[PDB]
Formats: C-alpha cells, structure tokens, sequence
RNA sequence: UUCA
RNA sequence: GAGGAAGAAGCCCUUCGGGGUGUAAACUCCUGAACCCGGGACGAAACCCCCGACGAGGGGACUGACGGUACCGGGGUAAUAGCGCCGGCCAACUCCGUGCCAGCAGCCGCGGUAAUACGGAGGGCGCGAGCGUUACCCGGAUUCACUGGGCGUAAAGGGCGUGUAGGCGGCCUGGGGCGUCCCAUGUGAAAGACCACGGCUCAACCGUGGGGGAGCGUGGGAUACGCUCAGGCUAGACGG
RNA sequence: GCUAGUUGGUGGGGUAAUGGCCCACCAAGGCGACGACGGGUAGCCGGUCUGAGAGGAUGGCCGGCCACAGGGGCACUGAG
C-alpha cells in the first residue's frame, strides 16, 4: 500500500509544489502521555492547484525531485487558514529565541 | 515533575566516574619509578608507609603504595601498577603488584602469599 | 576431588550424626558417641547464638555434606530444580536420590556413599544392562540396577550384598539379592527421606 | 504451643551528670505459625527484664492472619513513618522471600510463600511495625463479601 | 542457480546437516531459503534421513540444482520415483 | 474550574467517607453516574440518586460503611478502603483485555471505559474488550 | 598541644 | 574404598589434672586412574561403470586427514592439593612475636606491651584443579523514581508580574472514527531463549519436535473516554 | 540558526531505473526549539549480560545487513 498521508498546505511559493505538514499523533513510549508530532512533506502539484488552508491528502509516489516524494492525491476541506496560522506563528517564535528578542 | 515535563525534558541518566584511571580501563598497567620516599598517614594513624612515582605506559605519574613487610624499589625500577585506594595516604590510588617485574615478592611471608607474589615454600 | 579427608569430623561440626562410612557410623564409634561437639581446639566451649545466615549455612552444608558432593555440583543441581515446576525444594532432594552413586548406596551394594561412588568409577555398576562409571549419573524410574557380570563375583559384593539378604529397602526402590539387580520404580517423596535436614533452609540459603 | 521470635535487641544510654546511663531495648515476636502473631517491644535496665518485657509485651498485641494456605490473600502495601513494606502472595514451593525483619513475623504468623520488600527507611523497629498493620489489614473474599453486602 | 544442498549442523564429530534449499553462493551455513529434510551420517537415531519430498520435487520443477551427495540422499526418500 | 471532574467525584467519596458523611453531593455528568452504577452494583456505596441543589443537578451519593468498633477508635471499617483515579487528562491510560489489571487477587474491582460502555474489570473481561482505565476500587 |  | 585407639610420634594449647590436630596417620584387607598387550570404528555412498532408455529403477567399483584415535576385551600400580579467609558486615580463635613501629585495611576501622584485625604458628571456616586479585557491566540503588521519589526547617518554589508557544479543559445531543478497544489475516529467517523427547556411558555439546509474542501491513467491527466537526446550555470566566 | 545545486520548475545529459545524480536557463525557495546547523562518540541487528519487572548495559564468537582493503581520486572490462 502506498503511504497515503493527510496534512495542511502551508506554502504555495514553489512551481507546481506545495508543502504539506501532517500532524502524527500517540501514546508516548515510556511516559505515555498521548504526544503530538509532526512533520512537512513537499507534494507534487503539476497544475498548481491546491492552495493554503487546504487540506489534503498526500499519496506515496515515484520520485519527482531531491525532496519530493510525494503528490498530492486529493483534497478533504479547505481554506482553513486557523492551521496554516498555527505553524507560521510558531515559526515566528524562531526569531526571538538566540542573542536578541522578540516581545510577545 | 509532571508527565508532560517528563515528556518534555525527561530523566538524566547518571554517568559513574573512575577511580582508577590507569587509562584504558585495563587491570593493570606498567611504568617506572621515579622516586621512592615514604609517607606519613593521617587523621589518627602514623607510620612510614613507602610510595612511589611511577612513569606509566598509560602516559601517566602517579603515587603507589608498595605492599608488603619490605621492598627493593629504587630510581629506575620497572613495575606493574594494579590499583587499590589506601585510606591512610590522600593521593595514593593504585598498588604496586609484588612479584611482577622488578618488585621482588615479600620473603618469607607464609599466609597471603599469592598476594605479594611469593612462591610456595616446600614442606621439608 | 570429592572431599578425602577427616570424615567423622563433618559429622561432629553439624552436630549431627553422618552416615559417612556406614558399618562404623552405626556401632559406638562414628565419634558422634562420646563427641557429639564440634572438631577443633575451641569445639568445647558454648558457642554464641548463630546468625540466621550461619544457620542456613550449615543445613546447606549438613544436605552437601550428606550426598558427598562439591558445591559445584550442589549449587547446579539446585538451579536445576529452581527451574523445573512443583515445589522447587523436595524435587531437589528428588533429583539428588536420582544420582547413580547414590542409588547405589540405597540399593545396598556400597555400605557407604564414597563407597559407592568408587564402585560406579570403576566400573563395577550397570545400568540397563550397560556399563555407567558416572556417579552423577541421573537414574530415571525403571532403570535397571545390577552389578557388573564379571564383578559380581567380587569379593566386597557378596560380604555387602550378602547383609542385604533380609533387609528391606526404600519403597521407592526394590532390589533382587539374587541376580543382584535391583530397580527404581520412582523419585522418592519427601515424606520417604528420614532427613536430617530441613530444605526450606536451603532454599532460603540461595535465595540470600 | 506461642514460639518467640527475638527481632533485635539494642543498647541506647541517655547521658547524665558524671556518664552515660543504659538502658536495653527489645523487639520480639510470639507466633503460633496458626495465623496469630503479636509484637512487643520491650525496654529496661538489663537485656533479659528487656526481653521479658518485649514478651509479655507481644501477647498483649496479637493479631489474626487471614492465611490463604501458606500465603496471604492479597497483596498490601503499608506505610509505616518513613518505612514501606510490600506483601504480595506467592504460590507454594517459594518459601518466604523477606528481609529478617518482615520474615520473621511473617514466619510465626504461619506464612509459608509470601513476596516482599523494605522501601523507604529500613528501620526494623518501623518495619516491624509496618508488617504488623500490613497484616492486621488484610482481608478475605468473606470478609469484603459480608462489608459488601446490605 | 539455486541449490539443494547439505549444510552443516550439529558439533565436532557430530555432523548432522540439513538438506536445504539456497543461493549457490552463500556460506554453507548461511541463510537458507528453506530447509526441506536432514541428513545425520553416522545415523545414531533410527530416524536419520527425512526429506519433504512434496517440496524438494517442487524446487527440483523450478531450477533448483541438488548436489550430488543431496541428490543421493533426496533420492532415497524416492523423490525420483515414478513407478 | 475542574480539570477532572472524574477525579473530583472519586475524591468527594473518598473524602466524605473519611469523616463518615450519610450522603455528599456531586455535579451530574453521564459518565460519573455510570461509574455510580457500578459502585452501587458492587455494593461499595449504598446507592445514589439525582437532586437539584439550587437548580444545578447533582447526584447524591449515599456512602456505606462498617459496624461501630471494639476498643478505642469505634469507626467503623470503611467499605471503600480505597479508591485512585488511574487514567487522568495529560497521561490516558488505555488497555487491551489481555492487559487488564486483577485488583487485590479479585477482591477489588477496576472500573474501565470500553467501546461498549463503563464496566468492571471483569465485567469488560467477560465480554472480551479493554479501553481506558478509569480508576480502581477496594 | 596530638591519639584513645 | 572399608576397617583401624578412649587414641602413637610430632606440633599447638593448659587453670598443667587435661584438651586439640583425630580414625587423621601407622597397619590390615578390597578396588585399580596411570601404564602394558590384543582387536579396532561410524563418519562413505555418491560422481563413475554395466543393465535398462546417458530416465525410473537395479547392480558394481573407488575413496578416511582425523587415527591406530574413540570404543571393546585382558593385564595392572594406592597413585597431584592447592588458594583465600577467621574484629563487624560475614561461615571460622588461641599462643607468641612485635610496641602509632613494622604493617593491615572493601566500608566501618586495627597497631602507643596482654593485638581474635600486624607477622608467624596451631586450630578453624569456605571453595577445590583450582583459589584469590585488579579492571569493566547490571544488581541491591524506588540513589533520575514510567512502574517508583521529592522541594517550610535536610539538596530543591523561579524576586514579582504580563503573557507567546505548548500542556490541560464544565454540562447536553448529533456526524465523523484520529487516539483507544475487538475479530480476522500477512509479516515476525536460521541460531539463541522456554518445553518435550532423543544422540555421545552422563553432562557440557548436539539433533528433532512443540509453544510463543510485541511491533508493523491489510480487511472488517465497536464508539464509552480522548480528538474533531455541528448545534444547544449556564454552574467556570468575563461584562452591566 | 543553517542553506546559493541551496528548494522547486522547464529542457537536457546520464544509468537497468526514479532523482539537482550532473548540466543549461527560470523561479525564490528550502530546513529549524516535535532541536536545524555545529562539536563529541559509535558500524546497525538477530542476540548477549543483568533485573521481579519496567529498565539498564552491550553487540566478542555464530547468522543477516553495511562499510573498508596503506591514505586520496578515477574509470575500464563485465550479468554483476
Ligand atoms: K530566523
Ligand atoms: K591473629
Ligand atoms: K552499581
Ligand atoms: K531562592
Ligand atoms: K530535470
Ligand atoms: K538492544
Ligand atoms: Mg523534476
Ligand atoms: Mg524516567
Ligand atoms: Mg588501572
Ligand atoms: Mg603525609
Ligand atoms: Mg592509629
Ligand atoms: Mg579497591
Ligand atoms: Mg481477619
Ligand atoms: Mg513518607
Ligand atoms: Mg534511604
Ligand atoms: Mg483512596
Ligand atoms: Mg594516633
Ligand atoms: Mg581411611
Ligand atoms: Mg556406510
Ligand atoms: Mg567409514
Ligand atoms: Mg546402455
Ligand atoms: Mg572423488
Ligand atoms: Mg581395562
Ligand atoms: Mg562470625
Ligand atoms: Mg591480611
Ligand atoms: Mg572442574
Ligand atoms: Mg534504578
Ligand atoms: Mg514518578
Ligand atoms: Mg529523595
Ligand atoms: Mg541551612
Ligand atoms: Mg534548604
Ligand atoms: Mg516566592
Ligand atoms: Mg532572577
Ligand atoms: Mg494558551
Ligand atoms: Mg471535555
Ligand atoms: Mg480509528
Ligand atoms: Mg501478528
Ligand atoms: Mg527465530
Ligand atoms: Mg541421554
Ligand atoms: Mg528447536
Ligand atoms: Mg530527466
Ligand atoms: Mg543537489
Ligand atoms: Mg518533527
Ligand atoms: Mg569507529
Ligand atoms: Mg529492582
Ligand atoms: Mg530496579
Ligand atoms: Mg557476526
Ligand atoms: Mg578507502
Ligand atoms: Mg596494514
Ligand atoms: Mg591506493
Ligand atoms: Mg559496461
Ligand atoms: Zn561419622
């Protein structure tokens, strides 16, 4: 069975590419509080459809790039930018963590 | 600590440190002497217990006691060191093996003889 | 080596009689008859009240002591019952009446356990009908016992097997005085064993 | 028909104007290995009133032990001031798996297979206390049965 | 070019193979892909030779080649047969 | 606010009983009147029953103990000698059937949440199943 | 002053 | 190996009456590792050859390093014992030497003239073709605590807020079925581990057979709790 | 905090074959506190030792995979 995998576009900044984060959730091993993981995965979108907020899901595929090895299947709902924020915040957060800041 | 700092940074594990570095861990180790005085204990005890600098392969120079009634240990005495802590000399980590190399075994020592390397005496 | 050495001294240090020489061990001379104490230049005076680990070492000394058997073998055969199902304690006392040494001191054919060990060695013992000179040797429930063909007719076997005709023998067991066989139909219970010791103590001295 | 069992005996001295003055202390057990064992600690000017004393002490303090044959019915855990005791039935043919202390009440108490452990300060004078609650607490099918029942 | 040959079991002096089914290149004592008897030559047990005939005559059907010795052996167990 | 109403419950008997209480209210929740069935089914508590303390709905729980005592200390031998939540928010426990805890040699119970509803250790054992482990009780 |  | 004294000599101890080493030895009788001689392996039946059909079958020959070894039968001598400990933990005590020396020492601690702790001796305790030592791993150590710990004074609450990420989330109903649970099924090499039989005289070693299971994949099923999406509620919160 | 083969696109080249594997040209992109990058250390596993277990420690023999053949680079031949 080809992986087939479900996350949310969060970039539609490549030529017919989207990146797609797919959130993993289980009970963690020795502790086993139920733990939330995640990661992106670089899909193939060849008629540059799919667009931010959506989501979809994410097929197995031949290889089509150094880091792509995935295209997108199909798409579930849509729009829902609520995630897409969720992951740009935190990737804001970055900036104040080092040797200066960032207010909150 | 809760679960989730747990999670979060979980447990350290608790590395022991050696008290014998006589490098690769390995049970014994040879050098030579490079001096050969005699110390005095502490605390309550005294007495002249005799030590010895030693050059060793491990590229190392430490103190060790020498075991025994009486020994032959001079300037450029070639050893092997073995590693016992002597409570009565802070600073004194490892034992001179007695029987091995240049550290003639204890004389006419009759019970723990294996130890101060001593041949059996025959029963005439 | 098994042991060689001071015998009727073992006896004494457990304070308690050993059967370990057989026809003098029984008449007024095992020393444990006007001697009772233990060997020593100190067996005399009282001795202190001893650590529960004292006391569970001699009874672990009084069984080996008893079976002749170096702690080597002991301690495996322990292990061996340890493992195997039903109270790991009586089957241990099970396995070491099972050693053909021993046996062939229940059967008669040796007065005495060291006795009988040099008689298996020597070859002078067979098992189902072929020769065995290992005393460890584990005898299971319908081999056949009998004395050597050819040593049969030895001297010591007739003197030892001859004290036999009359005297009965461990209901476990079963001999023929005659043809000079013998069989084991079973592992003995612990109710068969007269003992002079108390297992549990063993048990307790390994678990430590 | 009561076998007494001597858990340990100490010396202790309270000072005083021109020395030190003693005073021996005793814990013992008393046990009919029928499932009915009772603790006494006993203190006085010489070890053997000390002991006499522990004695009399444990008969005033019995307890009954709910054997299940050999072992307890179930498993406890009793925490006594800083010390911890664990009790968790065993089958036959193990014996008793304990420290001195926890053996040998549980021993005249007429336990013959039984696990355990000391955690926490391994204090006999608690520990014995420990076990004592332990088994003053255990119950039985019946017992919970008739507690259970309205 | 797959094989039905002996590998090594059992100790020193105490030969026992297993007839099996493997690449003509891996150790003799290697990773087999399947085992389809045993052989013990010295024949202490009376049962000393078993070969499932149903399998080898299948490996036989698709290329694999027995040695010489494990086609003696596999032969006994009438795996050539045909009466 | 409650992050455990379940814990909260548990803890009201727990602590109600402690100073020997007749009855002692508790929010109403679905999920905690299922586990009061089965307290009351095992016979650890006398029963319960809904109520409307001041509008808000409630569950009185009518707690049971032992008989009055010899010597000194005459309280009587608790029913619930002890009850511990097992799965808690932050740390869920869950269980196959063959991973099913035997509370206190059968003496106790373990009241689990199962795809097919709140039931006892061997309640959920009987009928093959496991899930989260809500708390266990004796 | 050390050691009991 | 079985006998063998109210008990040798020596050695140690002694209140000198005696005790210990101890049935231990001597000695008597029995067996007979070593070693001598005789026989002597399985492992090796194929490829090949003839018949038949260069098939199936059936006959036939060759080939053993190990090794004259294992094993068998006969003969046959009483024929190695060491090492570590004996203050407590921790089984085992007494004399003499030494006098904070010489030395021991895992930890606690012994030695300053009566040392069961040093060194010797006698005796004793453990093991035994081994016994000790050092080095290293896990254990005890719930002494990094998931099972299974703590933070007033023992080590430990951040000097205080605000608040980002994250963690956690009251009451009712419905959809989904991600976590969770269930059935089925594929996978989970051999060896090892467990069990039962077996082959070497036993065992170690070995063979045969048996039972495993988590994890992951696939197909179904359940929906209490958690998650999610919908919609309500007012008891948390905020507002008037 | 790291990154211009970096991330992707188009067309090629190359190979048994996908691929920034390598080119030409065009896009700005890609990764990171669910720890990028950097430093240290280490072949991985079946298994082994230990432990009541969870866990800890290991990876010699033997079986599987990988990597290397004085150190660095390279291609030829060939089913490989
Ligand atoms: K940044
Ligand atoms: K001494
Ligand atoms: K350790
Ligand atoms: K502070
Ligand atoms: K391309
Ligand atoms: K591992
Ligand atoms: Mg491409
Ligand atoms: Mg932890
Ligand atoms: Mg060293
Ligand atoms: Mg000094
Ligand atoms: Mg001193
Ligand atoms: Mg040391
Ligand atoms: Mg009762
Ligand atoms: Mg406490
Ligand atoms: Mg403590
Ligand atoms: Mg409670
Ligand atoms: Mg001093
Ligand atoms: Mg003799
Ligand atoms: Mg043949
Ligand atoms: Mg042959
Ligand atoms: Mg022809
Ligand atoms: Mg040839
Ligand atoms: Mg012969
Ligand atoms: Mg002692
Ligand atoms: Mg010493
Ligand atoms: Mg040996
Ligand atoms: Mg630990
Ligand atoms: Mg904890
Ligand atoms: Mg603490
Ligand atoms: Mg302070
Ligand atoms: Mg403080
Ligand atoms: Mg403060
Ligand atoms: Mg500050
Ligand atoms: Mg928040
Ligand atoms: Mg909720
Ligand atoms: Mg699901
Ligand atoms: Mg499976
Ligand atoms: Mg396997
Ligand atoms: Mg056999
Ligand atoms: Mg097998
Ligand atoms: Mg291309
Ligand atoms: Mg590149
Ligand atoms: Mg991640
Ligand atoms: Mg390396
Ligand atoms: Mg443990
Ligand atoms: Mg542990
Ligand atoms: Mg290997
Ligand atoms: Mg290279
Ligand atoms: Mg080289
Ligand atoms: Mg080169
Ligand atoms: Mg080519
Ligand atoms: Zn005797």
């Amino acid at each position: 069975p080809k992986k087939v995998l479900t996350g949310v576009v969060v970039s539609d900044k490549m030529q017919k590419t989207v990146t797609v984060l797919v959130e993993r959730q289980f009970p963690h091993p020795l502790y086993g509080k139920v733990i939330k993981r995640s990661k992106k995965y670089l899909a193939h979108d060849p008629e540059e459809k799919y667009k931010l907020g959506d989501v979809v899901e994410i097929i197995e595929s031949r290889p089509i790039s150094k880091r792509k090895r995935f295209r997108v299947l199909r798409l579930v709902e849509s729009g829902r930018m609520d995630l897409v924020e969720k992951y740009l915040i935190r990737r804001q957060n970055y900036q104040s963590l080092s040797k200066r800041g960032g207010k909150a | 600590p809760t679960i989730n700092q747990l999670v979060r940074k979980g447990r350290e594990k608790v590395r022991k440190k050696s008290k014998v570095p006589a490098l690769k861990g390995a049970p014994f180790r040879r050098g030579v002497c490079t001096v050969v005085r005699t110390v005095t204990p502490k605390k309550p005890n005294s007495a002249l217990r005799k030590v010895a600098k030693v050059r060793l392969t491990s590229g190392y120079e430490v103190t060790a006691y020498i075991p025994g009634e009486g020994h032959n240990l001079q300037e450029h005495s070639v050893v092997l060191i073995r590693g016992g802590r002597v409570k009565d000399l802070p600073g004194v980590r490892y034992h001179i093996v007695r029987g091995v190399y240049d550290a003639a075994g204890v004389k006419d020592r009759k019970k723990s003889r294996s130890k101060y390397g001593t041949k059996k005496p025959k029963e005439a | 080596g098994r042991y060689i050495g001071p015998v009727c001294r073992l006896c004494r240090r457990e304070g308690v009689k050993l059967y370990l020489k057989g026809e003098r061990c029984y008449s007024p001379k095992c020393a444990m008859e006007r001697r009772p104490y233990p060997p020593g230049q100190h067996g005399q005076k009282r001795a202190r009240r001893p650590s529960d680990y004292a006391v569970r070492l001699r009874e672990k000394q009084k069984l080996r002591r008893i079976y002749g058997i170096s702690e080597r073998q002991f301690r495996n055969l322990f292990e061996e019952a340890s493992k195997k199902k039903g109270v790991t304690g009586s089957v241990f006392l099970g396995l070491l009446e099972s050693r053909l040494d021993n046996v062939v001191y229940r059967l008669g054919f040796a007065v005495s356990r060291r006795q009988a060990r040099q008689l298996v060695r020597h070859g002078h013992i067979t098992v189902n009908g072929r020769r065995v000179d290992l005393p460890s040797y584990r005898v299971r429930p319908g081999d056949e016992i009998a004395v050597a063909e050819k040593s049969r007719n030895l001297e010591l076997i007739r003197q030892n097997l001859e004290a036999m005709k009359g005297r009965k023998v461990g209901p476990w067991l079963s001999l023929d005085v005659e043809g000079m066989k013998g069989k084991f139909l079973r592992l003995p219970d612990r109710e068969d064993l007269a003992l002079p010791v108390n297992e549990q103590l063993v048990i307790e001295f390994y678990s430590r | 028909d009561f076998e007494e069992k001597m858990i340990l005996i100490r010396r202790t001295a309270r000072m005083q104007a021109g020395g030190r003055r003693f005073r021996f202390g005793a814990l013992v057990v008393v046990g009919d290995r029928q499932g009915r064992v009772g603790l006494g600690f006993g203190k006085a000017p010489e070890v053997p009133l000390a002991v006499q004393k522990a004695g009399y002490y444990a008969r005033r303090n019995m307890v009954e032990v709910p054997l299940q044959n050999g072992t307890i019915p179930h498993e406890i855990e009793v925490e006594f001031g800083a010390s911890k005791i664990v009790l968790k039935p065993a089958a036959p043919g193990t014996g008793v798996i304990a420290g001195a202390v926890p053996r040998a009440i549980l021993e005249l108490a007429g336990v013959t297979d039984i696990l355990t452990k000391e955690l926490g300060s391994r204090n006999p004078i608690n520990i014995a206390y420990a076990t004592m609650e332990a088994l003053r607490q255990l119950r039985t099918k019946a017992d919970v049965e008739r507690l259970r029942k309205g | 070019m797959v094989k039905i040959r002996l590998a090594r079991f059992g100790s020193k002096h105490n030969p026992h193979y297993r007839i099996v089914v493997t690449d003509a290149r891996r150790k003799r004592d290697g990773k087999y892909i399947e085992k389809i008897g045993y052989y013990d030559p010295r024949k202490t047990t009376p049962d000393w030779l078993k070969v499932d005939v149903e399998r080898a005559r299948y490996w036989l059907s698709v290329g694999a080649q027995p040695t010489d010795t494990a086609r003696r052996l596999l032969r006994q167990a009438g795996v050539f047969r045909q009466e | 606010m409650l992050t455990d109403p379940i814990a909260d419950m548990l803890t009201r008997i727990r602590n109600a009983t402690r100073v020997y209480k007749e009855s002692t209210d508790v929010p109403a929740s679905r999920f905690k009147e299922e586990i009061l069935r089965i307290l009351a089914r095992e016979g650890f508590i006398k029963g319960y029953e809904r109520v409307d303390v001041d509008g808000k709905p409630y569950l009185r729980v009518y707690l049971k103990y032992g008989p009055r005592r010899q010597g000194p200390d005459p309280r009587p031998e608790q029913v619930i000698h002890h009850i511990r939540r097992i799965s808690k928010p932050g740390r869920r426990v869950y269980v196959g059937v063959k991973e099913i805890p035997r509370v206190r040699r059968g003496l106790g119970i373990a009241i689990l949440s199962t795809s097919k509803g709140v039931l006892t250790d061997r309640e959920a054992r009987k009928l093959g199943v496991g899930g989260e482990l809500i708390c266990e009780v004796w």
